[PDB]
């Protein structure tokens, strides 16, 4: 209602965007730590399985 | 002659190739230096919470 005292969507949307940025940061940090894109089975199942067997 | 042959055979069994170990050592030293920096980057997370309060 532009003056509500119980809720505000601006904080919710700011939180959502911050969480998205944190997730991307986590992915990049994992890449830097392990030194490779496909490190686990979550990154890419097909390529990870192929590399293990090879 | 036989003793020389046996010594050469054992050496062929258990010896290493230092030319390859040099390259592996260089790569591993670089990777360890990068790993320490990556751990340092990972530590500094969650320090930005204090600004909210």
């Amino acid at each position: 209602a532009l003056n509500s005292i119980n809720t505000n969507a601006g904080a919710m949307i700011a939180l959502q965007n911050l969480n998205g940025t944190n997730s991307e940061l986590t992915t990049v940090q994992q890449r830097i730590n392990t030194g490779k894109k496909i490190a686990s089975a979550k990154d890419n199942g097909a390529i990870w399985a192929t590399a293990k067997n090879q | 002659k036989l003793q020389d042959s046996l010594d050469a055979g054992v050496g062929n069994l258990v010896d290493a190739d230092l030319a390859k170990e040099s390259a592996k050592l260089q790569s591993l030293q670089t990777k360890q230096q990068l790993g320490v920096q990556a751990l340092s980057i990972a530590n500094q997370s969650s320090s930005s919470i204090l600004s909210l309060f």
